[PDB]
């Protein structure tokens, strides 16, 4: 009966051997899931990073266009500075000028 | 006989040996990727709030341009009208002047 034994043994271990194979493959399979898992974060990774990026540059394109115009229309104000003081110039050397004049024959 | 038994038990042992070592392997594996995922999904919260603080700083940077902006409006207008003022002032000046000028011409 010994041999028999060993026999039903080995019947034993073709068992064990399909248990373990159908382990390996339900292992393999999740692997996969797993890994599927994973690239999919990915792109969500690369979609709020890529949409927050848009949403900054849009912005950021605002604020280069106000600083742009800002930055002209001070300009405008110093050119405008510049021929206002010319102008004011030229009114008071003629108006003191007149009323020298004036001052004179009244006062000569 | 013999040889070919001890040889069937041996193999079929190996076999199993194998089989656990690549199990180990597997599971392992699928360990790692799980934490890659862990890493990933608390990286993409992080990346948000990130992208959120960025958005509002930039905002307040852009908020206070548009009343700089205004302001340096206003100063503009200011300077005109009163530009305004002093040329109308001037142009009177000049009335006299040209009055006194067209006095010499006639001689
Ligand atoms: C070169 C453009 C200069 C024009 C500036 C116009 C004045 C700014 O704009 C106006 O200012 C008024 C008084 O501050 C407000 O009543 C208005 O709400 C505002 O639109």
């Amino acid at each position: 009966t010994e041999i028999d034994n060993n026999i039903e043994q080995i019947s034993s271990y073709k068992s064990e051997i399909t248990e373990l194979r159908r382990n390996v493959q339900a292992l393999e399979i999740e692997l996969q899931s797993q890994l599927a898992l994973k690239q999919s974060l990915e792109a969500s990774l690369a979609e709020t990073e890529g949409r927050y990026a848009v949403q900054l540059s849009q912005i950021q394109a605002q604020i280069s266009a106000l600083e742009e115009q800002l930055q002209q229309i001070r300009a405008e104000t110093e050119c405008q500075n510049t021929e206002y003081q010319q102008l004011l110039d030229i009114k008071i050397r003629l108006e003191n000028e007149i009323q020298t004049y004036r001052s004179l024959l009244e006062g000569e | 006989t013999a040889g070919r038994h001890g040889d069937s038990v041996r193999n079929s042992k190996i076999e199993i040996s194998e089989l656990n070592r690549v199990i180990q392997r597997l599971r392992s594996e699928i360990d790692n990727v799980k934490k890659q995922i862990s890493n990933l999904q608390q990286s993409i919260s992080d990346a948000e709030q990130r992208g959120e603080n960025a958005l509002k700083d930039a905002k307040n940077k852009l908020n206070d341009l548009e009343d700089a902006l205004q302001q340096a409006k206003e100063d503009l207008a200011r300077l005109l009208r009163d530009y305004q003022e002093l040329m109308n002032t001037k142009l009177a000046l000049d009335l006299e002047i040209a009055t006194y000028r067209t006095l010499l011409e006639g001689e």
